[PDB]
């Protein structure tokens, strides 16, 4: 089915810098995507269930923007707690597929 | 011009199956609204055309508990009945209308016409009678029930009907039997099998018989020369609380009764 | 406060079967479908399959057909998941994901604790 | 008492020695193996195939009303479809919706974009939300949305559907604006100029294959469920199991709610008659609700259990008589079982020669202690 694979190997920015989190898509299936923040040693946490609106308990630094061909997530400000795995999963058909994930390091 | 009525002997007719239970070769005693034996039955003359002046006498009778209805018609002149209490659009009323296609029973706030009936014309090319117009009600509102079923009235013979309204339910029973009597109801026993049951849930205390009128009857003149509707007659009895000893044969058909 | 409790830390010898359970608390057990996911550091996360509660509608992902099996018990809000003939490469972490909506597709809004499977 | 038949006999007589003879101690009875329920061939499923499966849907500027009632609807069936995407249910969940009953189950149909799917939430605001359709804050029911880019999508461009871009007044839940009065763009009065002063409220959809998720035409419905202080006409359907004969089962034949052994019968009903009775005024036969057969009903076999023993001084062996019971339905079985008109005799062996009667069993059979 649709396969999720981010482009950038890892996220490498200092505190407060603006960085982008890519998530490529096999084909055009709309903005049917999600984002998970899976800390090393912790279960994934929801960040972006939809690009337009953000779910409960999320910082306002994270931005939602769906390109349509691939999914990119930009963070305005980065703190210590922002270092985790960024898993992206599409929800368009019955088979679901996750992204490769990226671990943020300074 | 009102046509005077008459009287006739019911002679044990009008017995129906009180319920759905099957019973074989047993005598079961039940207390149900029944037509009393030998209780005399009103004999109405719906239309009497002789001069040829048209006589429109289809009076609206009161629905006192149940009603036993019978008629001896071979032209399918009778097409339905009216049921209700106020017979206007203020309250819903039960209607029955039948033509060549099927039987339609509508329970709406029908605003009744002065003298409802059914109009039919003769198709000269196809050599058959098919409907022209329906002249029953001014308008219908708050339609809740729309029942359709195969024509049971269509197609010398006697047709017996019973109407009962209990527990917000309407019940119709029927039986078809060839007979050789005209003025008086034939003697003999034949149980009335239930035809349909409906959850209408409206009060009914007043009824009238419907008719099918040929196109010649609707002429402006007071005399009709293309339609011979002299056979328009029917019998009406009234049901009462009675105890009956119904006899069931081995097949389960009611073959005798005792009042 | 939704309690998604997973004991974890289960090890089964090769060629045998495994059974795992996931208790659900803090919400209504009736109004949510079940979706199973698998965690692997080798190539990221992946989806095991879905099962609807109090029924037997089976829909598993094309990657994990045959070996994977799902069963649902209404009592105690537990989910029953079984593999057969465990291999060495099946050393990973298993999860039970509560979905956002009752109908497919879902994005697995809330994730419980991780159950680690390892050949012993 | 419950150790063995001899001890049950001792308990019944309240004596430690029982004299030769037959004593009634227990009472055999057969319990139903399973519950059987059947309902006839009638479904009257609500017209969901017409509302969902169609050629052209009503546009959003006049959101249509369906008024579905007096029928049973299996909502989990569509919940188990293969096309639907969005199933965000408000209030009553579909699994409990199948169990629960509502008087009327309204359905809607309008054409909205992917970004405006969230606007169908109760109290949500937006362009379509605040102009075309708005859901009340206290809504109970489900709204279903899914992607359909092959039925209602055009390569050149789908301009059939259109929305209310502008609206002077404030929309209320369950309200529509079918009139096409011209909008007043500015403070100047509007007199049908269609220019700066007057704008056209109904702006056309632009649907293209390359358009994003927020521009794609989706087929959405609002399953409005409301309570009107009326008898409930919409409820979940009920299943009928398979049929079993010559076995003790619990049957619910459209309300017969009895228990017994169903078997084939040669008796024939009248076409309108449903079930039968007898002199005792008990349910005797029931016709199959699904097909046209007659199933005679016989009650569960039961009868007294009589322990046939000689005196305890003579021996401690016993024989148990199951009165009015067939040995197919029956000391534990398998020890010289025997059938007679009295019932099943267990523990005693039939002998061809005839002696004088010792312990009267019934119907000419007499039991005795012998080599
Ligand atoms: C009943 O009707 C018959 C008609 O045959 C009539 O002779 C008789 O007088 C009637 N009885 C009463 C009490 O009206
Ligand atoms: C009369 O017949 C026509 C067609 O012949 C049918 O459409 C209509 O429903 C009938 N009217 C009734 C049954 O009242
Ligand atoms: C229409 O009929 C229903 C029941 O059939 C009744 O509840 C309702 O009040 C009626 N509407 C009127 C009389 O305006
Ligand atoms: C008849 O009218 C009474 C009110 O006078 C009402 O309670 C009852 O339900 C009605 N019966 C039917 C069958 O409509
Ligand atoms: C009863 O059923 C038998 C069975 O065919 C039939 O021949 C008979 O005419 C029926 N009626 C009576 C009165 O026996
Ligand atoms: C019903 O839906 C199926 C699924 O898309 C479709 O193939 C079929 O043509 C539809 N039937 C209609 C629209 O009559
Ligand atoms: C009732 O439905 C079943 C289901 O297929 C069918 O086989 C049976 O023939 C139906 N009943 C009758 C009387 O046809
Ligand atoms: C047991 O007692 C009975 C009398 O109660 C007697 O007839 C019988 O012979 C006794 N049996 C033996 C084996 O002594
Ligand atoms: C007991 O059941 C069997 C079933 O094989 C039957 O053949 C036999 O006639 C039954 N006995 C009686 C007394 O009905
Ligand atoms: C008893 O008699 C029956 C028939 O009368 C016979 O079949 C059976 O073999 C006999 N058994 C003995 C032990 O005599």
């Amino acid at each position: 089915d649709i396969v999720m694979t981010q482009s950038h190997k890892f996220m490498s920015t200092s505190v407060g810098d603006r960085v982008s989190i890519t998530c490529k898509a096999s084909q055009d299936v709309g903005t049917y995507i999600a984002w998970y923040q899976q800390k090393p040693g912790q279960s994934p946490k929801l960040l972006i269930y939809w690009a337009s609106t953000r779910h409960t308990g999320v910082p306002d630094r994270f931005t939602g923007s769906g390109s349509g061909t691939n999914y990119t997530l930009t963070i305005s400000s980065v703190q210590a707690e922002d270092l985790a795995l960024y898993h992206c999963q599409q929800h368009y058909s019955t088979p679901y597929t996750f992204g490769g994930g990226t671990k943020l390091e300074i | 011009t009102q046509l005077p009525p008459a009287y006739t002997n019911s002679f044990t007719r009008g017995v129906y199956y009180p319920d759905k239970v099957f019973r074989s070769s047993v005598l079961h005693s039940t207390q149900d609204l029944f037509l009393p034996f030998f209780s005399n039955v009103t004999w109405f003359h719906a239309i009497h055309v002789s001069n040829g002046t048209k006589r429109f006498d289809n009076p609206v009778l009161p629905f006192n508990d149940g009603v036993y209805f019978a008629s001896t018609e071979k032209s399918n002149i009778i097409r339905g009945w009216i049921f209700g209490t106020t017979l206007d659009s203020k309250t819903q009323s039960l209607l029955i209308v039948n033509n060549a296609t099927n039987v339609v029973i509508k329970v709406c706030e029908f605003q009744f016409c002065n003298d409802p009936f059914l109009g039919v014309y003769y198709h000269k090319n196809n050599k058959s009678w098919m409907e022209s117009e329906f002249r029953v009600y001014s308008s219908a509102n708050n339609c809740t029930f729309e029942y359709v079923s195969q024509p049971f009235l269509m197609d010398k013979n006697l047709r017996e009907f019973v109407f009962k309204n209990i527990d917000g339910y309407f019940k119709i029973y029927s039986k078809h039997t060839p007979i050789n009597l005209v003025r008086d109801l034939p003697q003999g026993f034949s149980a009335l099998e239930p035809l349909v049951d409906l959850p209408i849930g409206i009060n009914i205390t007043r009824f009238q018989t419907l008719l099918a009128l040929h196109r010649s009857y609707l002429t402006p003149g007071d005399s009709s020369s293309g339609w011979t509707a002299g056979a328009a007659a029917y019998y009406v009895g009234y049901l009462q609380p009675r105890t009956f000893l119904l006899k069931y044969n081995e097949n389960g058909t009611i073959t005798d009764a005792v009042d | 406060q939704v309690q998604l409790q997973q004991p974890g830390a289960e090890l089964v010898l090769p060629g045998a079967s495994v059974k795992l359970s996931c208790k659900a608390s803090g919400y209504t057990f009736t109004n949510y479908w079940m979706h199973w996911v698998k965690q692997r550091p080798g190539h990221g996360l992946e989806w095991i399959g879905e099962i609807d509660p109090f029924d037997t509608y089976i829909k598993i992902n094309q990657k994990f057909k045959g070996k994977s099996t799902l069963t649902v018990d209404t009592s105690s809000s537990t989910a029953y998941m079984q593999l057969s003939s465990l291999t060495s490469e099946d050393s990973a972490v298993y999860y039970c994901a509560r979905p956002d909506s009752s109908g497919y597709p879902v994005y697995f809004d809330y994730w419980g604790q991780g159950t680690t499977l390892t050949v012993s | 008492c419950a150790l063995d038949p001899l001890s049950e006999t001792k308990c019944t007589l309240k004596s430690f020695t029982v004299e030769k003879g037959i004593y009634q101690t227990s009472n055999f009875r057969v319990q139903p193996t399973e519950s059987i329920v059947r309902f006839p061939n009638i479904t009257n499923l609500c017209p969901f195939g017409e509302v969902f499966n169609a050629t052209r849907f009503a546009s959003v500027y006049a959101w249509n009303r369906k008024r579905i009632s007096n029928c049973v609807a299996d909502y989990s069936v569509l919940y188990n479809s293969a096309s639907f995407s969005t199933f965000k249910c408000y209030g009553v969940s579909p699994t409990k919706l199948n169990d629960l009953c509502f008087t009327n189950v309204y359905a809607d149909s309008f054409v909205i974009r992917g970004d405006e799917v969230r606007q169908i939430a109760p109290g949500q605001t937006g362009k379509i939300a605040d102009y075309n359709y708005k859901l009340p804050d206290d809504f109970t029911g489900c709204v279903i949305a899914w992607n359909s880019n092959n039925l209602d999508s055009k390569v050149g461009g789908n301009y059939n559907y259109l929305y209310r871009l502008f609206r002077k007044s404030n929309l209320k839940p369950f309200e529509r604006d079918i009139s096409t009065e011209i909008y007043q763009a500015g403070s100047t009065p509007c007199n049908g100029v269609e220019g700066f002063n007057c704008y056209f409220p109904l702006q056309s959809y632009g649907f293209q294959p390359t358009n994003g998720v927020g521009y794609q035409p989706y087929r959405v419905v609002v399953l409005s469920f409301e309570l009107l202080h009326a008898p409930a006409t919409v409820c979940g359907p009920k299943k009928s199991t398979n049929l079993v004969k010559n076995k003790c089962v619990n049957f619910n034949f459209n309300g017969l709610t009895g228990t017994g052994v169903l078997t084939e019968s040669n008796k024939k009903f009248l076409p309108f008659q449903q079930f039968g009775r007898d002199i005792a005024d008990t349910t005797d036969a029931v016709r199959d609700p699904q097909t046209l057969e007659i199933l005679d009903i016989t009650p569960c076999s039961f009868g007294g259990v009589s322990v046939i023993t000689p005196g305890t001084n003579t021996s401690n062996q016993v024989a148990v008589l199951y009165q009015d019971v067939n040995c197919t339905e029956v000391y534990s079985t398998g020890s010289n079982v025997f059938q007679t008109r009295a019932g099943c005799l267990i523990g005693a062996e039939h002998v061809n020669n005839s002696y004088e009667c010792d312990i009267p069993i019934g119907a000419g059979i007499c039991a005795s202690y012998q080599t």
